[PDB]
Formats: structure tokens, C-alpha cells, sequence
């Protein structure tokens, strides 16, 4: 008996067992964890070569065990039934905080604890940058030790004081010390690799917004070309057939194809073949984020309408041709930013991103500068009715309007396949 | 619509980027009143709770901060007692008796 | 074939079909083969090079042997640049001396990879005595016009005879048509 | 061993630096606790000017 | 159109090969100023790179 080494068990008696979820699943003892706490059987494990060992009489437990783990680890633990009847009591943290001043007193307090000294503008920028990840402009991220990490990069470059520039120094290192796949995109755009025109009008062209799936979520535009031609019904988005193409991807293509069926009925199936390509893509797109920009696209092809180059298209559209909300806007603006400045702002060089992400809007201050300057813009959208208007420069109602343009477009094409077929018959 | 600089300013302006301040500590799980009312039915009723969060939220931190400050009745000094040369068994008994 | 090259395909069919709407379709059935392969071939490189094989089906275009075509091309009809040009330039050189240089082999290739041609010495004295060209482009209808040797534009041109032979293709497809109705 | 020596472990002073292709990191860096421990990311650059 | 040799000339032309060349060592991390910034950054701070 004096050879029994205890436990975290038997060190928790009276008090609180805290573990991982991670190493319950992981190393295979969450069924000997929930038999300790069902069964009050706790055994002292021994090596595979014992001798023998001790029948331990069953042992009554007098502790709380607090599991913490993250929600995917807890996804894989409640497969057990026992898992719902052992841990009854579920706290759960929510990963954005309300933004308000108390909000952000208790994040100075909390930094200040910590060991960080903060003046009031450096408070101030770590606050601003918790909303900023939270990606919200009234929501504050609630992840404390990513604010810790940036404070303490913000400390170690300001020399010790945490102050407005020093954590604005910290943000944009943080920035450059993973820019290096943007670099590459900017210098291949700049080469001509990767053409896209940020200055001038083109029909059925658009310049996509896209979120890079990998490193810190850099946006970049890319263009994608739709071509009309006359034939069946078939709205062709070359990455889904092609298999790049997510399940979410191609949902938005066909909500897309649905809302161009059923916008325009003064014929039979739609008389024109879409054809919707991400030019320079070579990679997987598994989002909903170019559906309006897609549908715009579709819709110059139709009408011959030249489309803005300026204005990077953004937003999921449905199929009543209301405009959604977009996540990670604030990078896909960026990015398309970073690409117009790469290029030269022209003065007119914009965004069209959806009337939801109104709240979704934390831009730099780069953008945000440049938004007061004039020499960018921002644009929001509710319907793609909108979107097409402004970057056509015309009105759908009213004579010479983008409506009557595209209902010309498709009676042309509508003529096309009549000749053809006629051609046929005779 | 074109979005004017006014409503997309969204940084808390600075009147002062000096001054260090001086906040008093906030209390533990400030603005997660859930998992904090959570572990405080946990704690009373001793049941066995389990904390969720996305990572990075600092749970282990807060949730040990906030356990310090409970108090709770002097645990038993549980102890092996050898009911034979093969068998033993956990007895707990008060606080220095063992 | 991989998903970038029947991306690239479903690329050149798009292309094919909103260029030429002269009639309700395009009234021909273009089949692509990268003859002698045997092996699977992932890539786009290989665009330009099958899109001005099926123009030049289309229209009954001689297509010169001696120029060989390499770079991607979007539904716009715009040559888009291709990686390891250095690799297919010098190959084709390669073959070319093998079987002979007969002054006018050359290559087509994209003017966005101007940047990234870095050949080696033997190509470059090839160049400089003439025995080998290379033609940058940046339009699939440039590829054509130096391919076929004519001008797109005007009569008699390259544009107006592929016209022609869709218009032959779609008159034989009507004529089927109307025969099995009647 | 039939007694082992419940060695007491040490604090920690030294700094952990990395190496890896980006590859060797894409599935390293899926980790959540990979990214809260090593901060400070140095890319090189394939070409130089 | 066609490409002249003097624009498919990239090889810097040679003026001399009889004299070996004499240069100094080149600071290490020299062209990758980012991870050059980004080691100095870590090794300041004492993270983990």
C-alpha cells in the first residue's frame, strides 16, 4: 500500500479535477475517466509486465471534474450518452464580446493585470483591433489571449509601453511577416501574369472577390469572364463542371441560374448559354461569395453591357435578386485595395459589397484614408438590380435602360436559335 | 449607394495617446455572464460542468482565476488503508487525524 | 486529363460558342486529341494551342507545322501565361535541330511570359542566325492570323473562312434535318 | 523499471525556432495551440530581386 | 509579332573572366528582409519563431 503514487484524482478529492478534453479523447482514457466517475472505480495503472498488483476496493468520488475544450473537441465526446449524463452543467463562452465602454474598461483592466502598461491610445488601438476581429464594428473579439499575443508584440516593438503607434507597429508587422504569398500575387498582377484591369469598361467581365483559403485570409480579385451565346437553357460555371467547385459554390450557381430562369419570361427556356469562368483560378473555390458578382457578370454578357472594371463585385445574391451577407469582407476589400494601389488609383476604383455588411466594415486606415480622399470607394448594394446599375452607369427603368438593353440582348439571341431552327426545318 | 467616410469610420477616436491608465482588474469571465452563471450553478450544486470556447479565449486562465477565489470546507485527508496483503481501499478522514 | 485542362476545354467550347452566333449553336462537333500520349496531362499550357486547332478545323485553315503554340487562353480570346515556357521552348528547339532546322521553326507563346523567358544559348544563337522565331501573342486571333498566315480582317481573310465553313456545317446539318423531316 | 524516478519537470528558457517547408507547416499549423505558441512567422522569399 | 534577339537577350554580358573576384561576406538573411525582420522581432521579444 505505501507504494501507491497519487493521481490528479486523488490530489482533486474535496475540490476541482480540471482537464482537456483534447487528452481525454486523445489518449484514450475518457472510457476509464467516465467508469472512475460512474463506477467510483479508480485504479492505480501499473506497468504491462506487472507481477500482480491491488484489488483497490471501489472508491467514492467527492470531486467536480470541468472539462475545457474547444467545441469540435466536445463534438467527438458527446457520441457517448454517458458523456450528456456524467456532465450535466454546460458553460459555454461566447467568442465575441459586446463593444462598449465597459467592455473595453475591463479589457484595460484585464491587459493592465497582465503585466502590460497601456496609455489610453494604446488601449484604444487594442480595443479597435478586438473589433476588428471580431469582424464586427459592435462586437468585440472575446479571444483575451490573441489581444495578450498582439500586446506583447506591441511591448517588445514600442519598447515596453504599449501606445497607439507602438501597437499600430505591431499590427503591421504582424501584416508583412505573412505577406509574402500577397507580395508574389501583387508583383505577378504588376508582371501581367495574372491580368486584371483595374481602370476602364469590359463586357462580362468582372472582378471577383475571392478569400485565399490558406495563411492569414488575404483577398485578392479575380476576374471572371461570362459569355452569352444563343443555344438551350444552360447556365455553365466552368469551375463547378470542371470540379472546383464547392457544394456551396455550386448552390450559388444554381440560385444564380434560377433567378436569371425565372427574371426574364417572355420566352421559353432561357434562350442563352452562360458560360461563368474564374480566368487564372487553378484552385478550388468552395464559397458563396461571387454569386453577385457571377450574376452581374451573366447579366453584361446578356445585354452587351460594359461593365466597370473600377468596382470589385461582392456578395452572395439569392435567387429574388436580394443581395446577402458575405463574410471576411473586410479582407476581400483590402486586398482589392491593395491590388488598385499596386496598380495606381485612378480616383474612381470602388467597391460594390452587400447593404448587410454595413456592420462588417472595420477597414484599415490605409482604406479608410483613401475612402476620405475620395480615391476609393465603397458601394452598398441590397438588390443585384443595383449592382448591375452602378456598374453599367445606367438605370433599369426608363428608355436606354439596362433592362430593355438585356430583354434586346436575349430577343436577339432568342432570334438566333429561331433562324437556326428555322434553317432547319426548311 | 456610395458609402460616405462617415459611415464607414469606425475606430474610437483618441483624445490622449499618453497617460498611461490605470483600471482596476475585471472579474473573472467579464462579459460571459453564461459560463460564468454556468460554473456558479456548477460550483453550488457540485455537479460536473464542462467549458466550451473557441480557442484562444483563455479558458483555463479564467476558469482557474475564478476557482481560487471559491472556498469550500477542508478536504479529507484521504488516504490507502491495506484491508489485507492483496487488498486496499481510499479512506478519507478529518482534516489532522491522519 | 486533369480538372485545369477540361477547365481549359470548358474554357475553349465558351469561347468558341459566344465568338461565332451567327447561327442559334455552334453546328459542329470539334474532337481534341493530343495525339501519340498515352499518358494524362493535368495542365492548361495547352489552350491557345487547341483552340487555333479548332478554329482552323472549323475553317479548313492549313495550319503551319513549323510553329508550335503553347499558353492558356481565357473565354475572351486572351492568351494567358503558362509556367515553364524555358522547358517547352528549348524542347521544341530540341526537336526541331533533331529533325533538322529548316530557318523557320518557331514557337508562339504568350506576351506575358516575356518576363520568364530565360532560354538557353543554342536557342538564342538560333535566333540571332535567323533559324528560329519567336512570336509573342496575347490574343488566340494573333495565334491564328501567324499560325494560318493571313489576316483575320478584310476579304478573303481568316475570320471570313471560318464563317464560311460553319456556315457549310450548318447548311449540311440543315440539310439533314430536312431531309429526314421530309 | 518496477520504481521509476517521478522526476519534478523544469521551467522552460529557451526559444523555440522552427524550420520547415511551408507544406511541412500546412499540416502543422491546422493546430490550434500551434498558432498561440509560435507567434513570429519568417517567410523566405523563392526569388530575390 | 515577332520577338528580335535583343529582346530575348537575358544573360548580363561578361567584360572580364581572367581576375577572380574578391567580395565581401554578405549579411546573413541578405534579400529575405522579412525574415531577417521577423527573426529580429522574435529574438527581441523572446518568442517562439
Amino acid at each position: 500500500v505505501s507504494l501507491i503514487r497519487p493521481g490528479a484524482v486523488h490530489r482533486a478529492q474535496g475540490g476541482y479535477l480540471i482537464l482537456d478534453a483534447l487528452s481525454l479523447k486523445r489518449e484514450g482514457t475518457w472510457e476509464a475517466f467516465k467508469r472512475a466517475l460512474r463506477n467510483g472505480q479508480v485504479e492505480p495503472v501499473t506497468e504491462p509486465q506487472a507481477p500482480a498488483g491491488l484489488e483497490v476496493e471501489p472508491f467514492p468520488i467527492q470531486m467536480q471534474v470541468i472539462l475545457v475544450g474547444t467545441p469540435e473537441a466536445f463534438e467527438g465526446l458527446e457520441e457517448d450518452p454517458a458523456f450528456s449524463e456524467l456532465f450535466r452543467i454546460r458553460a459555454e463562452f461566447s467568442p465575441t464580446l459586446p463593444a462598449s465602454p465597459e467592455n473595453c474598461t475591463a479589457l484595460g483592466g484585464w491587459l493592465l493585470a497582465q503585466g502590460f502598461q497601456l496609455t489610453q491610445g494604446g488601449l484604444t488601438r487594442l480595443y479597435d483591433e478586438a473589433r476588428r476581429m471580431a469582424e464586427q464594428r459592435d462586437r468585440m473579439d472575446a479571444r483575451l489571449v490573441e489581444i495578450r499575443a498582439l500586446a506583447e508584440e506591441a511591448a517588445v516593438l514600442g519598447g515596453g509601453l504599449l501606445t497607439a503607434e507602438s501597437v499600430e507597429q505591431a499590427i503591421a508587422a504582424r501584416e508583412h511577416r505573412s505577406f509574402l504569398s500577397e507580395e508574389e500575387f501583387l508583383r505577378a498582377v504588376q508582371e501581367g501574369v495574372i491580368r486584371l484591369r483595374t481602370t476602364g469598361r469590359a463586357v462580362g467581365e468582372v472582378n471577383s472577390l475571392v478569400v485565399v483559403e490558406a495563411a492569414p485570409y488575404w483577398g485578392r480579385p479575380a476576374r471572371l469572364t461570362a459569355r452569352a451565346a444563343p443555344g438551350r437553357d444552360h447556365l455553365i460555371s466552368i469551375d463547378r463542371e470542371a470540379g472546383l467547385g464547392g457544394q456551396i459554390f455550386h448552390k450559388a450557381v444554381l440560385t444564380l441560374a434560377g433567378y436569371l430562369r425565372s427574371r426574364y419570361i417572355e420566352h421559353g427556356s432561357l434562350p442563352v448559354t452562360i458560360s461563368l469562368a474564374f480566368e487564372q483560378n487553378y484552385v478550388s473555390i468552395e464559397g458563396d461569395a461571387a454569386g453577385l458578382a457571377e450574376l452581374v457578370a451573366a447579366l453584361s454578357a446578356i445585354g452587351n453591357l460594359p461593365l466597370r472594371q473600377d468596382l470589385a463585385v461582392t456578395g452572395a445574391v439569392d435567387q429574388t435578386g436580394k443581395v446577402l451577407a458575405v463574410g471576411a469582407i473586410n479582407a476581400k476589400v483590402e486586398g482589392f485595395f491593395r491590388v488598385c494601389k499596386a496598380l495606381g488609383l485612378s480616383g474612381t476604383q470602388g467597391v460594390i459589397l452587400p447593404e448587410a455588411n454595413l456592420a462588417n466594415l472595420t477597414l484599415r486606415a490605409e482604406v479608410l484614408e483613401a475612402v476620405r480622399a475620395g480615391q476609393f470607394h465603397i458601394y452598398a448594394v441590397e438588390t443585384a438590380e443595383q449592382a448591375l446599375e452602378i456598374l453599367a452607369g445606367a438605370r433599369m427603368e426608363g428608355f436606354r435602360g439596362l433592362q430593355e438593353k438585356i430583354r434586346a440582348g436575349l430577343e436577339a439571341f432568342a432570334r438566333l436559335e429561331e433562324g437556326h431552327d428555322k434553317e432547319d426545318r426548311e | 449607394m456610395r458609402l460616405s467616410y462617415e459611415a464607414l469610420e469606425w475606430r474610437t477616436p483618441i483624445e490622449n495617446s499618453t497617460e498611461p491608465v490605470s483600471l482596476p482588474p475585471p472579474p473573472p469571465f467579464f462579459g460571459q455572464e453564461r459560463a460564468r452563471e454556468a460554473l456558479e450553478l456548477a460550483i453550488r450544486g457540485g455537479f460536473h460542468a464542462y467549458l466550451v470556447g473557441p480557442p484562444s479565449l483563455g479558458k483555463h486562465e479564467a476558469l482557474l482565476a475564478y476557482l481560487s477565489t471559491q472556498s469550500v470546507e477542508t478536504p479529507p485527508d484521504l488516504l490507502y488503508v491495506p484491508l489485507s496483503e492483496r487488498k486496499v481501499a481510499v479512506l478519507t478522514l478529518p482534516s489532522g487525524q491522519e
